């Protein structure tokens, strides 16, 4: 079936880098986006950053765009997240899901650029500790 | 960025209540608002697309609209497992931009 | 609104049977439970009810296929006149409600506006601009009826443009109905997504033999995945049929 396993998250000091990692299996990753999800400590969901490994297509939120770096790596079908210069801004879960284009559905219905994040991951959780 | 406003933001409710969630957002999206659903400590769960497209799996008791630049998610009969976070989600102009979130519980 | 709401409910002069007889004496005693229930009740056991008809005919089966097409244009009229009632006592904003007997209905009480507007279930959805329904605040409603066998057999296909049709129905039937009776020459089209469905694919509607299916201006734009979506220009009792010839 379709899953994706994350990893890579851990302690991390504030200035320093970390690199998340999103195993994806049961599909191919070159048809589809795979989108990267914080949600803060009780707080909501907030995207951080997203790729379409076919086009590349390289796109990052505001606070993010300065340090994130997302790729994709079609021989190991995962894809990246390579964090840096973090911040205790960034303490959060990180979720990679699944975009799926659902204009192939009903073409005479959607619109060409519509998505939804249909298959989650689980999360993998980043703490940025400037003292323990 | 478009800012999607979300209303009550939590409420409380009973089993076979009616509920409904509004989702009103700024600019203008046309059609493209999906909902999720996330349970404490799991990961969200897509529930409807295109704000009236159910998602494969999902119970028939959860329906979506559009009234222009307002959406809502409304639950025929709400159910034991039916009590979590929703929130609404647009990707039409970058960056995509997340509801506040709107809690229910049971009464 | 004038406790004359279920007066309209009685069963054609000629025919004779226990069955339908019986259902409207049902909705008779629904009416009288009307004014100490609740709006949202009412309409729910109406729905309940034409459901109980449906599911189970007694000697309907038994009627003429005429006086069959003939009760079943009558039963959707009144089934259309009932949800405007009823809908325009209900809070505003979107209703759905989905029968046991899977019978999907879904309302939209809004104020009058010029507002694009998507709404609908899974046996079927509209798009339609919010300039058509105000024509109090406006009232928009689909109402699929899964199961219509019994009424709707040895029904006719009529074109009305253009031998032999071999007619099997592959959608519910989505009555669509708005606040303005006047439902034949709307001014914008209505964009409509019907499922359940998947020779010819045809959106067709009931139109009153007694009653018999004619496409009559509903260009089909295209079917795909088990769902066909028909653009139209008015609003009736559509459902997807098959044009075997």
């Amino acid at each position: 079936e379709v899953q994706l396993v994350e990893s890579g998250g851990g302690l991390v000091q504030p200035g320093g880098s970390l690199r998340l990692s999103c195993a994806a299996s049961g599909f191919t990753i070159s048809s589809y986006s795979i989108h990267w999800v914080r949600q803060a400590p009780g707080k909501g969901l907030e995207w951080v950053a997203s790729i379409s490994p076919y086009y590349g297509s390289t796109s990052y939120a505001d606070s993010v765009k300065g340090r994130f770096t997302i790729s994709a790596d079609t021989s190991k079908n995962t894809a990246y997240l390579q964090m840096n210069s973090l911040r205790a801004e960034d303490t959060a879960v990180y979720y990679c899901a699944r975009s799926w284009y659902y204009y192939e559905q009903n073409p005479y219905w959607y619109q060409k650029e519509e998505q939804a994040l249909d298959y989650w991951g689980q999360g993998t959780l980043v703490t940025v500790f400037n003292q323990i | 960025d478009i800012q999607m406003t979300q209303s009550p933001s939590s409420l409380s409710a009973s089993v076979g209540d009616r509920v409904t969630i509004t989702c009103r957002a700024s600019q203008s999206v046309s059609s493209a608002v999906a909902w999720y659903q996330q349970k404490p400590g799991k990961a969200p769960k897509l529930l409807i697309y295109s704000a009236s497209s159910l998602y494969s799996g999902v119970p028939s008791r959860f329906s979506g609209s559009r009234s222009g630049t307002d959406f809502t998610l409304t639950i025929s009969s709400l159910q034991p497992e039916d009590f979590a976070t929703y929130y609404c989600q647009q990707s039409v102009y970058s960056p995509v931009t997340f509801g506040q979130g709107t809690k229910v519980e049971i009464k | 609104c004038e406790d004359m709401t279920f007066s309209t409910w009685t069963p054609p002069p000629g025919v004779h049977s226990q069955t339908l007889s019986r259902f409207f004496d049902k909705v008779q005693d629904l009416g009288r439970d009307s004014k100490t229930s609740s709006a949202e009740v009412t309409i729910q056991n109406v729905i309940k009810l034409v459901d109980e008809l449906m599911e189970a005919p007694g000697d309907v089966e038994a009627l003429a296929p005429p006086v069959r097409h003939l009760i079943a244009t009558q039963l959707l009229s009144n089934l259309e006149d009932i949800m405007r009632i009823l809908a325009k006592s209900l809070p505003k904003g979107p209703f759905t409600y989905i029968s046991p007997s899977n019978t999907e209905l879904t309302l939209m009480i809004q104020e009058r506006g010029d507002k694009n507007v998507t709404m609908g279930q899974s046996s079927a959805r509209m798009k339609l601009n919010w300039a058509v329904a105000a024509g109090g605040p406006a009232v928009a409603g689909i109402l699929s009826i899964q199961n219509m066998t019994t009424l709707l057999a040895n029904a006719s296909l009529n074109l009305h443009s253009k031998r032999g049709v071999q007619l099997r129905r592959l959608s519910a039937v989505n009555s669509i109905f708005l606040s303005h009776n006047n439902t034949k020459e709307l001014n914008s089209p209505i964009l409509f997504a019907f499922s359940h469905l998947e020779q010819e694919l045809l959106c067709a509607f009931w139109k009153s033999r007694g009653g018999h299916w004619a496409t009559e201006g509903c260009q089909v734009l295209g079917s795909k995945n088990g769902s066909t979506t028909c653009q139209c220009s008015h609003l009736a009792s559509f459902a997807i049929l098959m044009a075997h010839y």
